[PDB]
RNA sequence: AGGGGAUCGAAGAUGAUCAGAUACCGUCGUAGUCUUAACCAUAAACUAUGCCGACUAGGGAUCGGGUGGUGUUUUUUUAAUGACCCACUCGGCACCUUACGAGAAAUCAAAGUCUUUGGGUUCUGGGGGGAGUAUGGUCGCAAGGCUGAAACUUAAAGGAAUUG
């Protein structure tokens, strides 16, 4: 049964890049999904998305352009001690000059370098580059 | 950056009707096309020919911007094309290659065919596959003539026609011809129906 | 994802997965079975001193032929038997 | 030997000291 | 393909589709007033019946239900909304 | 490895068809899996024909041919009747003649 | 004496082009090894490897021989030709002329400050032929190069300075894993990092500017 | 059997190509002319050879020969070219389809009218 | 690419598919760039300039070549109908 | 344990074949094959390929359901039916071509969306032999099922493709 709805939304995301597409219909949507795909829009990952209204859970359109490599959901949201981030984004991040972890404190869902610069902590979502 | 006058014009619409280029793929219908233009029944779909004009003049505005006018390349193994592509060659600067075409033409230096072009315009991405495979080899865009069933991988732009016979594909060669003479070139203004008999192209007999 | 639970909890379950698996590992379960202590001619350390039963000739596998002079020796600790080589051009001259 | 008679062969063997174990039960 | 309105398409092709799969999802089944000139009011009636409705004084029949929409008895009529 | 996508023969959806015996050596073998010609033959044959309606009564008759339909196993098939072998690709055509 | 066949041929000895980049620019197929050498002289070659294979016949065994050569400069132009001929010296020949038309550019790096001339990669970088995988890692610098003598010797003639290698697979096969360190660094110039999400107004065709200055007679 | 070798028929091929004219439908001159014209090693090659060329000439005379061309019939075929007085306006009106007719309204303008229908 | 202190550094930077704004690296000999010539009043097409377009190799692979083209020529103003963003 | 026992037919006996021929081939034919009541629980029980969910790509068939039509054929008086034809749409059994992609390959619309390594979950494997052996437990009338080692031995065994 759908399992991670964040999961769906980031991997759809990744398939119509690699396809080559312009656009994604996402389904269902969530606080969570917006919040990340704010994160991404924010820092130029993709274009402008939209929320479009089925009286259910949502649908989202986004428009992206191909600065984007990847964008990945860490599934199980794992805690992080704001010593962790640094293993994380080393994990999983090209270099060290671009690219986003991105996670979720209780200061809100944030990348890790507004995490770094509020100095809070949390869970880990996913990441984009 | 939208000519004038260069619209589709009656003259041109006769033209294309006669050779019945309108005329479409039966159920045969590659995705890639929206060239199409409701369904006629029993079988057949009939084509948006001001977009196959639109389209036609593209070509030409493509095929005129090469500066040798020689190393633009028309192909056909198709015989309805050999007559017509040897015509359109003549007309304009552009080496034909009609009959069979010999492949290692486009990569492999060492054969006696070898080209190396950097345009080619093609009547039957089927039958002519080999050159439209060849030139990905190596960056030679390429112009093709595509009915609703033909492949469309790599060939940029292209003009929905008829390779069900006739007069069309003859059609669509001279109409190329037409256009690129009538860009940076030996020919003239507004009707001009030109000198040239569009049955100068054409397959032959018996 | 196959396999292995990605759970949050599953800790438990993943523990106990590796040290069913360990076991088919060779050297872990020679190390828990003690099977260094249990079998083995040496009590399990580097080595052991026995005494000189009798001088044996023995046949090399092929594809070589030969005879490899070894010796039958009765560990002290231990009264097992166990047959050693003696290295070296002669040597087992030196034995008795 | 086929696998399916060398599986006959020690079904047989176990079938005999299944037996000889017997006679000291 | 590769490029496209995925936020407005056209009416025709989302006409063609499953219920369930249009872009805001929604039913395909209508309502409609139906006579049978005996009398002189107009019941309504679900597009698929199921239940083999009847009028209201006569026992008469008025559709029977099927696979989908109902089959309407004979010497009918019906407007939809 | 594996040779042939319809494993055997024809069978994708079912787990169990029902055998039929060798018509040549009487062997077991699944129905789908089987091999078969309808063994559509003249009850007279070549020469007959002539001496046929020659030492008879009626005009002509009318003539009614044989029906069986065969079935081999794949040995029987290969020892004999449609066989040969194919190339590694001749046999992906499924096309008869 | 020379004579080229080829427009890009003739254009480069007439001087009409200058360097490489200009090539891979506009993606310039290359088909006569000359072509990099005018271009590219520093060049110094490098074979890696050397092992016989054999064929039967109906008439014969054939061990011919299969060397691995490797060329480049040290300053972001690599190249890895591989070649099988009946005597090593004619191998050895052949290799190098496609490791020089095989040559690629190299996009290089800063671990992660912005100071004097890249040292590093600009990310993480996996190619993989056949069965191994090699995965490079921007390393800080001085780090060296963290690889086998093999893939090191390709990363250095590469240009590289400091960068760290994992590798996965049936390494021992050489011929795969310098196949395979070949496509990790030729992979660098694949990756969008943010620094090149600029436009540029896109270039025109050197066979375009000097159309007349080329072409056959 | 006498089928002649590639090095007979790859010689009259290259004959062909550069000396058209001069050469003709007699051996005996075409001969001749193979001393003059190739350098060949022993009189029998060369009757052999000349013996082809001539032969492979004769039939040029009626129709080309594939694997050779002297330039001479790529440019014959470019003046050899035309045909038509009378092309594809006549008579009366361009009759189309149903469709066909409700293509040129919903774009452009005129066109004399002549429709018919169709079935399965 | 720069460093310290300003200098471009890192050579050649590469083109871009018009069409996905992927990079066309260099032994993508299946890519292309169609120079589309700019005209004048009268026919006339004005050699030497032209609006130009570069598609990768993958996109030619997957056949959305020509419905690209399409849309880019169109939209900066060189087709007027044969597209249309809707579906 | 009853019934049934036509047929074919482990065992057995034979005629031949063979150097031998405990077989292949022919004959005779016990159990069995069928059924009831109860066991047994294993098959290359096979797609040698866990299940749930998302995504990624073209094509013509077809099975079931449905929707649309001044479609065909059925005549009667048009219909109503039914069967048929065309388009579409769910959900089946499959084939086709492609391959962005995967693979050691053979091949694979999953075996894809993996060193750019994380949707959820179950189970099994860790060189080969020793060996599915020993042992103990347990199930069974039995035959046997389930669970299931070690000592020792050993440099390969193995897979897919190539040329012979
Ligand atoms: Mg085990
Ligand atoms: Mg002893
Ligand atoms: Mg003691
Ligand atoms: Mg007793
Ligand atoms: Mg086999
Ligand atoms: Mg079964
Ligand atoms: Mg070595
Ligand atoms: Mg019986
Ligand atoms: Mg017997
Ligand atoms: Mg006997
Ligand atoms: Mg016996
Ligand atoms: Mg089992
Ligand atoms: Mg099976
Ligand atoms: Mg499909
Ligand atoms: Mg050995
Ligand atoms: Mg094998
Ligand atoms: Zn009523
Ligand atoms: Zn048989």
């Amino acid at each position: 049964t759908r399992s991670s709805v964040l999961a769906d939304a980031l991997n759809a995301i990744n398939n119509a890049e690699k396809t080559g597409k312009r656009q994604v219909l996402i389904r269902p949507s969530s606080k969570v999904i917006i919040k990340f795909l704010q994160v991404m829009q924010k820092h130029g990952y993709i274009g402008e998305f939209e929320y479009i209204d089925d009286h259910r859970s949502g649908k989202i359109v986004v428009q992206l352009n191909g600065r984007l490599n990847k964008c990945g959901v860490i599934s199980p949201r794992f805690n992080v001690k704001i010593g962790d981030i640094e293993k994380w984004t080393a994990n999983l991040l090209p270099a060290r000059q671009f690219g986003y972890v991105i996670l979720t404190t209780s200061a809100g869902i944030m990348d890790h370098e507004e995490a770094r610069r509020k100095h809070v902590s949390g869970k880990i979502l996913g990441f984009v580059y | 950056s939208l000519p004038a006058t260069f619209d589709l014009t009656p003259e041109d619409a006769q033209l294309l009707l006669a050779a019945n280029t309108h005329l479409g793929a039966r159920n045969v219908q590659v995705h890639q096309e929206p060239y199409v233009f409701n369904a006629r029944p029993d079988g057949v779909h009939v084509i948006n020919v001001g977009k196959t004009w639109e389209k036609l003049v593209l070509a030409a505005r493509i095929i005129a911007a090469i500066p040798n006018p020689e190393d633009v390349v028309a192909i056909s193994s198709r015989t309805f094309g050999q007559r017509a592509v040897l015509k359109f060659a003549a007309h304009t600067g552009a080496t034909p290659i009609a009959g069979r075409f010999t492949p290692g033409s486009f990569t492999n230096y060492i054969t006696r065919s070898f080209k190396e072009p950097r345009l080619v315009i093609v009547t039957d991405p089927r039958s002519d596959a080999q050159a439209i495979k060849e030139a990905s080899y190596v960056n030679i865009p390429v112009i093709a003539l595509t009915d609703l069933d033909s492949p469309s991988e790599f060939v940029d732009v292209a003009i929905p026609c008829n390779n069900r016979g006739k007069h069309s594909i003859g059609l669509i060669w001279y109409l190329l011809a037409r256009e690129v003479l009538r860009l940076r070139g030996a020919l003239v203004d507004r009707t001009q129906p030109w000198s040239i008999m569009p049955d100068l192209y054409f397959y032959r007999d018996p | 994802g196959k396999g292995k639970p990605r759970g949050l909890n599953s800790a438990r379950k993943l523990r106990v997965h590796r040290r069913n698996n360990r076991w088919a590992e060779n050297n872990y379960k020679k190390r828990l079975l003690g099977t260094a202590f249990k079998s083995s001619p040496f009590g399990g350390s580097s080595h052991a001193k026995g005494i000189v039963l009798e001088k044996l000739g023995i046949e090399s596998k092929q594809p070589n032929s030969a005879i490899r002079k070894c010796v039958r020796v009765q560990l002290i600790k231990n009264g097992k038997k166990v047959t050693a080589f003696v290295p070296n051009d002669g040597c087992l001259n030196f034995v008795d | 030997m086929r696998a399916k008679w060398r599986k006959k062969r020690t079904r047989r063997l176990k079938r005999k000291r299944r037996k000889v174990r017997a006679r000291s039960k | 393909v590769l490029v496209q309105d995925l936020l407005h398409p056209t009416a025709a092709s989302e006409a063609r589709k499953h219920k369930l799969k249009t872009l805001v999802q929604g039913p395909r089944s209508y309502f409609l007033d139906v006579k049978c000139p005996g009398c002189l009011n107009i019941t309504t009636v679900f597009s698929h019946a199921q239940t083999a409705v009847t009028c209201e004084s006569c026992s008469t029949i008025l559709c029977t239900p099927t696979g989908g929409k109902a089959k309407l008895s004979e010497g009918t009529s019906f407007r939809r909304k | 490895p594996k040779k042939r996508a319809s494993n055997g023969r024809n069978k994708k959806g079912r787990g169990h068809v029902k055998p039929v015996r060798c018509v040549n050596c009487s062997k077991s073998i699944p129905k789908d899996k089987a091999i078969k010609r309808m063994a559509i033959r003249n009850i007279v044959e070549a020469a007959a024909v002539r001496d046929l309606s020659e030492a008879s009564v009626y005009p002509e008759y009318a003539l009614p041919k044989t029906y069986n339909k065969l079935h081999y196993c794949v040995s029987c098939a290969i020892h004999a009747r449609i066989v040969r072998v194919r190339s590694r690709e001749d046999r992906k055509n499924r096309a008869p003649p | 004496g020379w004579v080229p066949v080829t427009k890009l041929g003739r254009l480069v000895k007439a001087g009409k082009i200058t360097t490489i980049e200009e090539i891979f620019l506009h993606s310039l197929p290359v088909k006569e090894f000359q072509i990099i050498d005018t271009l590219l002289p520093g060049l110094q070659d490098e074979v890696m490897n050397i092992k016989p294979v054999q064929k039967q016949t109906r008439a014969g065994q054939r061990t011919r021989f299969k060397a691995v050569v490797v060329v480049g400069d040290s300053n972001g132009h690599v190249g890895l030709g591989i070649k099988t001929a009946k005597e090593v010296a004619g191998a050895i020949r052949a290799g190098i002329i496609i490791a020089k038309l095989s040559v690629i550019p190299i996009r290089r790096g800063y671990w992660g400050t912005n100071l004097g001339q890249p040292h590093s990669l600009a990310t993480k970088t996996t190619g993989k032929c056949g069965s191994v995988t090699v995965r490079l890692i921007p390393a800080p610098r001085g780090s060296g190069i963290v690889a086998s003598p093999a893939v090191k010797k390709l990363l250095q003639l590469a240009g590289v300075e400091d960068v760290y290698t994992q590798s996965n697979g049936k390494t021992r096969t050489l011929e795969n894993t310098l196949k395979a360190a070949f496509v990790a660094i030729g992979n660098t110039y694949g990756f969008l990092t943010p620094n090149l999400w600029a436009e540029q107004p896109l270039p025109v065709s050197p066979l375009d500017i000097y159309s007349d200055e080329a072409s056959a007679q | 059997g006498r089928v002649r070798t590639k090095t007979v028929k790859r010689a009259s091929k290259a004959l062909i190509e550069r000396y058209y004219p001069k050469l003709t439908l007699d051996f005996q001159t075409n001969k001749r002319l193979c001393d003059e014209i190739a350098t060949i090693q022993s009189k029998r090659l060369r009757n052999k050879i000349a013996g082809y060329t001539t032969h492979l000439m004769k039939r040029i005379q009626k129709g080309p020969v594939r694997g050779i061309s002297f330039k001479l019939q790529e440019e014959e075929r470019e003046r050899k070219d035309q045909y038509v007085p009378e092309v594809s306006r006549s008579n009366g009106v361009l009759n189309v389809d149903n469709q066909t007719s409700d293509l040129v309204k919903s774009l452009g303008l005129k066109l004399p009218l002549s429709v018919i229908n169709v079935s399965a | 690419m720069e460093n310290d202190k300003g200098q471009l550094v890192e050579l050649y930077v590469p083109r871009k598919c018009s069409a996905t704004n992927r990079i066309i690296k260099a032994d993508d000999h299946a890519s292309v760039q169609i120079n589309v010539a700019k005209v004048d009043e009268e026919g006339r097409a004005i050699p030497g300039e032209y609006v130009t377009y570069a598609l990768s190799g993958y996109v030619r692979s997957r056949g959305e070549s020509d419905d690209s083209l399409n849309r880019l020529a169109q939209n900066d103003g060189l087709l007027k109908n044969v597209w249309s963003y809707s579906r």
